[PDB]
RNA sequence: GCUGGGAAGGCCCGGCGGGGAAGGUGGCUCGGGGG
RNA sequence: UGGGCCACUUUUGGUAAGCAGAACUGGCGCUGCGGGAUGAACCGAACGCCGGGUUAAGGCGCCCGAUGCCGACGCUCAUCA
RNA sequence: GGUUGGCCUCGGAUAGCCGGUCCCCCGCCGGGGUCCGGUGCGGAGUGCCCUUCGUCCUGGGAAACGGGGCGCGGCCGGAGAGGCGGCCGCCCCCUCGCCCGUCACGCACCGCACGUUCGUGGGGAACCUGGCGCUAAACCAUUCGUAGACGACCUGCUUC
């Protein structure tokens, strides 16, 4: 009946210039462009939802081609509204520039 | 072309910084970048303030430069800057932004319903006016 | 965002607009830049023309047909500037470069759309008013671009239709205000709700 | 929202006649508390509305061990007549207070959603 | 937009074939039928009007007459010859008169 | 080191590549610039080199 | 908590005063204006 | 092992040298890592396999992590900046 | 495999802008000059539009010169990449859909994820069901010699 999640972009991995720590990812939440605004989203569950070829079991539904890698926002990155996120498996590099959903689930408001 | 000038007595609106949202009076001018400023009736004690954070209003008070805060306050209250400011379209635009930002979820719902009905009646009258304007027949 | 971001190149600085655009297309956004002949470059026209002529001199001595390709249209000049800010030799950079479309003038898909503006790249705010600048359209025309005249005529014809559309828009807005005065007794109930909550002062 | 239960789960009923939510449990970590409230003092929540009351009841394979004949019977959860009684008992004194404040029932009928321009960190709930 | 005339000669039609010997010579047989029916005639009039309104330069497709030459080749040579000197309306009327 | 005596280059680089023409007819590639003042006329023709 | 037992500052038309001026108020003079 | 080489500083021959020869300490050789785009020696720091936090030197338009600060004050127009 | 409402458009200035309005000129609309407003842009992209629980009794308002047809037919505009819009005529439906209320009901699946859209998505083979339509070339082989290392290229081959 409605979107119920914030739109985020998988910008890349936490990195130096020549080293890459793939275990954590940097996300760009839409409409969040200052560090002081990221406090709302800390600890919120985030999901990388993608499609594949083979059907997989869906909780509370028929099997379909939707898969998900779960995660959560850990802290703020930089001054411009970036956030860091840890997913249960490191995000694939093909998702860079694609959609991550920030779920509002563990709310504190 | 210019209508508002930095001058002694000119009332300015602080747009950002520690005193954002408040009115002040320019008491003196220093070094082209700052000004001795003072809001005695708006809770801004006398202090330096850059011109970059000021937005000049249309009010000008009458007091000599670097007069004491007492005389700045007397001019402010005699001119009733607080009431005159609140009656401007500038202040009412500021107030509307504030009460829109603090709108709750229920208030957003009621605004959605009121605007839904308001737009439907207006655009119905617009279509009615369009047909009346289209009913022209004269060579 | 998810939609196509259409930008008007007029009054924008070449490298400041290109830096914003390059970051946007790396973040998975489709970006269209129109009217690339209105883009400005800081510095007087002569020293910017010298910069392009030095670019023209760079060519492969052995086989210039292999060497650097010097694109003369302002849209292709801007496109090459964005490519200089992208990692175009990787698959990620090539995908980002494919999300960018550049045009001279405003072609029919986008001449009927609203066009955004990037203030952090506008000449009016980024450049001191006493400094000099060059037009990308004039610079391109004098290094080989052949379509300055035809794009000028097509832009004038487009602006005539846009003026007609704007006059109808004003007429509809005037009729909107007249209607809003007519239905006033039955609108003030919902108007006061809007005024209370900060919409419609 | 009505009360917190002994397990910390919230007991809620957005009245069943408004949005089809019965007397139900929910976790406070997974709800958003808005700033709009109805005075539900001097209402009487029945005493037996506890965690044991709301805990799921099910029973599979007591005497069945090897699965060759399907145990797909009883699967449909059935609303108890007692649950219908408690639903009417609470709704009979929650609804008259919802109707008291204008267009609150319509607010409870609608669902919450995110529009492409609105952002939760900027919203006041 | 390109508009071809009715009654295109055989030597011109050979240009459209790599093997005129084996072909059924079907080139432009359905196009020439729109010079006679009413719907096709209206479409041709629209194409000429659109050329008047939106085109800046027009050309005529002309072919040589192989049969008058002493050469072995019978396949004619087609080329576009630009029409200069006037308005687009004037050069379209001039070219329309010269068809066939 | 420099070549001992100057000599002009053999051939013209303006006619490269020296490949077989992709066409047999020979195409115009540039018609005379059109002016509306003149009467309507044709700008080209096709002939055959008899001898 | 300390400090110059902070420095400034606010209110008490601060009151009896004294002195100094200028980025000179009023007035006065001159030169330009609005009924 | 008994071919060394480099840097700050002192220092001899030489016009000088990425030259030749000394003193002192450190390094490279034997050494990976962050930075200097790149680089035996410079700057930071030395290393078991990892998670979290924080830094150094260095940076924070885009490539490319980080200023998308309503940063402060000036200086500067270059037709080889 | 992505995605999870739309914005259908003045030109522009920046030591200035925007809107509205009476007189003059240009074939009943635009351009000027007065005059009146607004300008930290409120005729505001910090904006606007749409807004999804569904139905049943049931009142009041909005409307009622209204709303919906992958229903027909005609016309108009758009060429810069028109791939898009708009206006009529006929026919059939409901007086419903929009706001505030009355009234109860729907699996209320017993706290839990990938839910919610674009979407009747793109692509490729195959099957059935109806209607309207079409019956061709390219290459080799042969020939030419305006061509040529070989490929390639220029040509001819039951009609007047
Ligand atoms: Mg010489
Ligand atoms: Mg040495
Ligand atoms: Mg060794
Ligand atoms: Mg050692
Ligand atoms: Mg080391
Ligand atoms: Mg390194
Ligand atoms: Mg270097
Ligand atoms: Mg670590
Ligand atoms: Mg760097
Ligand atoms: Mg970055
Ligand atoms: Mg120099």
């Amino acid at each position: 009946s409605g979107r119920l999640w914030s739109k985020a972009i998988f910008a890349g991995y936490k990195r130096g210039l020549r080293n890459q720590r793939e275990h954590t990812a940097l996300l760009k939440i839409e409409g969040v462009y200052a560090r002081d605004e990221t406090e709302f989203y800390l600890g919120k569950r985030c999901a990388y939802v993608y499609k594949a070829k083979n059907n997989t079991v869906t909780p509370g539904g028929k099997p379909n081609k939707t898969r998900v890698i779960w995660g959560k926002v850990t802290r703020a990155h930089g001054n411009s509204g970036m956030v860091r996120a840890k997913f249960r498996s490191n995000l694939p590099a093909k998702a860079i520039g694609h959609r991550i959903r920030v779920m509002l689930y563990p709310s504190r408001i | 072309v210019f209508r508002r000038f930095v001058e002694v007595g000119r009332v300015a609106y602080v747009s950002f910084g520690p005193h954002a949202g408040k009115l002040v009076a320019i008491v003196d001018v220093i070094d082209q970048n700052r000004a001795l400023v003072d809001g005695p009736c708006t809770q801004v004690r006398r202090q330096a303030m850059p011109f970059k954070c000021m937005q000049l209003t249309d009010f000008i008070l009458k007091f000599p430069h670097s007069a004491h805060q007492k005389y700045v306050r007397q001019a402010w209250q005699k001119a009733d800057i607080n009431t005159k400011w609140a009656a401007t379209r500038w202040a009412k635009k500021i107030e509307a932004r504030e009460r829109k930002a603090k709108m709750t979820d229920f208030d957003r719902f009621k605004v959605m319903k009121a605007k839904k009905m308001r737009n439907r009646i207006i655009k119905n009258e617009v279509k009615k006016l369009q047909k009346a304007a289209l009913l022209k027949a004269s060579p | 965002e998810v939609q196509v971001l259409v930008l008007d190149g007029r009054g924008h600085l070449l490298g400041r607009l290109a830096a914003i655009v390059a970051k946007q297309v790396l973040l998975g956004r489709k970006v269209v830049v129109v009217r690339c002949e209105g883009i400005n470059i800081s510095g007087n026209f002569y020293r910017n023309k010298l910069k392009y002529l030095a670019f023209l001199r760079k060519r492969m001595n052995t086989n210039p047909s292999r060497g650097p390709y010097h694109f003369r249209a302002p849209s292709r000049i801007f496109w090459r500037t964005v490519r200089g800010m992208l990692p175009h030799k990787t698959k990620r950079g090539q995908a980002a470069l494919d999300r960018l479309k550049v045009f001279d003038g405003i072609p029919p898909p986008y001449d009927k759309k609203k066009r955004m503006v990037v203030p952090a790249a506008l000449k009016v705010v980024r450049l001191k008013p006493t400094r000099k600048f060059a037009y990308l359209g004039r610079l391109a025309h004098e290094v080989g671009w052949k379509y300055q005249a035809v794009t000028a005529t097509l832009e004038e014809k487009r602006k005539e239709k846009a003026k007609i559309h704007y006059r109808k828009k004003k007429q509809l807005m005037r009729l909107r205000k007249q209607a809003e005065k007519n239905v006033e007794k039955k609108i003030d109930k919902y108007t006061e709700v809007l005024k209370t909550h900060g919409l419609l002062v | 929202f009505l009360k917190q239960l002994a397990s910390g789960l919230l007991l809620v009923t957005g009245p069943l006649v408004l949005n089809r939510v019965p007397l139900r449990r929910t976790h406070q970590k997974f709800v958003i508390a808005t700033s709009t409230k109805i005075d539900i003092s001097n209402v009487k929540i029945p005493k037996h509305l506890t965690d044991a009351y709301f805990k799921k009841k099910k029973l599979r394979k007591p005497r069945h061990q090897e699965g060759e004949i399907f145990d797909t019977e009883k699967e449909k959860y059935e609303i108890t007549e007692q649950r219908k009684i408690d639903q009417k008992a609470v709704d009979s004194q929650i609804l008259p207070k919802i109707k008291a404040i204008p267009q609150l029932q319509g607010y409870l009928r609608s669902v919450f959603a995110l529009t492409n321009g609105i952002y939760p960190h900027k919203l006041v709930f | 937009k390109t508009v071809f005339a009715e009654h295109i000669s055989d030597e011109c039609k050979r240009r459209f074939y790599k093997n005129w010997h084996k072909s059924k010579k079907k080139a432009f047989t359905k196009y020439c039928k729109k010079w006679q029916d009413e719907d096709g005639k209206k479409q041709l009039e629209k194409d000429f009007s659109s050329m008047k309104k939106y085109c800046q330069v027009i050309r005529v497709i002309a072919h040589t007459q192989m049969r008058l030459l002493p050469l072995r080749q019978k396949k004619a040579h087609l080329m576009e010859i630009q029409v200069n000197g006037g308005t687009v309306a004037e050069k379209l009327d001039w070219a329309r008169e010269r068809l066939e | 080191s420099h070549r001992k005596f100057s000599a002009p280059r053999h051939g013209s680089l303006g006619f490269l590549p020296r490949k077989r023409s992709s066409r047999h007819r020979g195409k115009v590639k540039s018609f005379p610039k059109d002016d509306p003042s003149k009467p309507v006329h044709l700008t080209a023709f096709l002939g055959y080199k008899a001898g």
